[PDB]
């Protein structure tokens, strides 16, 4: 079937720039041009240019003031989208699509998933998670008992969190990530069903951050 | 106008019919071009809904449907399904700016979602978090319908006035909303009162949780 692939996610600081590609598969790739079209958070979808997958050609939005570069390459199937000197305005989910031909127009009939863009100077970190509790860890008194993981001082967004009792994944409560002043984030995750007693080590909560090529799990929640 | 024009924001009831309208200007509806729609629902990318004022690429059902007038456009969508909700763009092309243009988008509301009152966990700092020399209190506010929420906290039975960082509530992948509020205290601060309260506020009621650092010991 036609399909896109982008790339994945970047972080950029001001005034550097950034390359995301997109690779096509199931159809003849010299015979669909591609377009790049981005979304900001708050605005809306945004037209960003045109490449001739066969001659190379490209039409680009005057918004840009020429800091965009398309280019394909045809061996590989592949277009790329070049933004050099970005700024807070760049930070955005960027596009990829297919420009199909109809009897009386075109339209963009076939969208890649999307490469997040993040245009920050604070540096990339590894989240910090502490196991939270409600309930003392060993209750008495027959209140239930909940599990939670916090996980505090990363960026950029988002982290993935996931949730076992042994090795079987357990359903979770997931809520908004918040940014505080220092610009990092801050985020929790909840065990869904309440415990009564469990051996130490039983269930755990995993964080990953793709950003940081990194994954952190809390498996042991102390007494207080 | 160089651009495209959609409301913010319709709703409807399941079962029922919304249309979204879409106008343009001299440039782009009125320099002859067709519009198109786009289908974004959460988390995905845009899908291609309607091409060429109202055809329908293959697999598109029927009840999704496009019109377009010289001044004005319209994407239907009859039998609303809960699957339907998410945002809706309309699309041209704009000889002024010589350029591909979008609408600001319209986001679809499904109604008969029941209202849901919100699950409200508070939880102590961890010991971990205290011997790094932190405090934070935590407030998880889970399924509830719909999204407004309003958060108090109280140190003993005084209201707290500062420290305080609450998310916007959003919903999650169950349809329903969640939302945290996070207290930021010193491992002083912590200990020194008898007890703190996170007070949650949802449709005419509200529900405290408490939490000393005394119990668990
Ligand atoms: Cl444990």
């Amino acid at each position: 079937q036609v399909q896109l692939v982008q790339s994945g996610a970047e972080v950029r600081n001001p005034g550097a720039s950034v390359k995301v590609s997109c690779k096509a598969s199931g159809y003849t790739f010299t015979s669909y041009a591609i377009h790049w079209v981005r979304q900001a958070p708050g605005h809306r979808l945004e037209w960003v240019g045109r490449i001739n997958t066969d001659n190379g050609n490209t039409k680009y939005s005057q918004k840009f003031h020429g800091r965009v570069a398309l280019s394909r390459d045809t061996s590989a199937s592949t277009t790329y989208m070049d933004l050099s000197s970005l700024n807070s305005e760049d930070t955005a989910v960027y596009y990829c699509a297919r420009a199909f031909y109809y009897s009386s127009g075109v339209m963009f009939d076939s969208w890649g998933q999307g490469a997040l863009v993040t245009v920050s100077s604070a540096p990339t970190k590894a989240p910090d998670v502490f196991p939270i509790i409600s309930g003392c860890r060993h209750p008495k008194d027959n209140s239930p008992v909940v599990l939670a993981c916090l996980i505090t001082g990363y960026h950029p967004t988002s982290v993935t969190v996931t949730w076992y009792m042994g090795t079987q994944s357990q359903p979770q409560r997931t809520f908004p990530e918040i940014q505080r002043r220092d610009s990092y984030y801050m985020t929790s995750s909840q065990l869904s069903t309440p415990l009564q007693q469990w051996r130490q080590g039983e269930y755990k909560c995993v964080v990953q951050h793709t950003a940081s090529k990194s994954k952190k799990e809390i498996f042991r929640w102390p007494e207080s | 106008q160089s651009a495209l024009t959609q409301p913010p924001s319709v709703s409807g009831a399941p079962g029922q019919r919304v249309s979204i309208s879409c106008t343009g200007g001299s440039s782009n509806f009125g320099a002859g071009y067709d519009v198109h729609w786009y289908q974004q629902l959460p988390a995905t990318a845009p899908k291609l809904l309607i091409y060429g004022n109202n055809n329908r690429p293959s697999g598109v059902p029927d009840r999704f449907s496009g019109s377009k007038s010289g001044t004005s456009a319209s994407l239907a969508i009859t039998g609303l399904q809960a699957e339907d909700e998410g945002d809706y763009f309309c699309q041209s092309f704009d000889t002024s700016l010589s350029g591909w243009i979008f609408g600001g988008g319209t986001k679809l509301t499904v109604l008969g979602q029941p209202k849901a009152a919100p699950s409200v966990t508070l939880f102590p700092p961890s010991s971990e978090e205290l011997q790094a020399n932190k405090a934070t209190l935590v407030c998880l506010i889970s399924d509830f319908y719909p999204g407004a929420v309003t958060v108090a906290w109280k140190a003993d039975s005084s209201p707290v006035k500062a420290g305080v960082e609450t998310t916007t509530p959003s919903k999650q992948s169950n349809n329903k909303y969640a939302a945290s509020s996070y207290l930021s205290l010193t491992p002083e601060q912590w200990k020194s009162h008898r007890s703190y309260s996170c007070q949650v506020t949802h449709e005419g009621s509200t529900v405290e949780k408490t939490v000393a650092p005394t119990e668990c010991s």
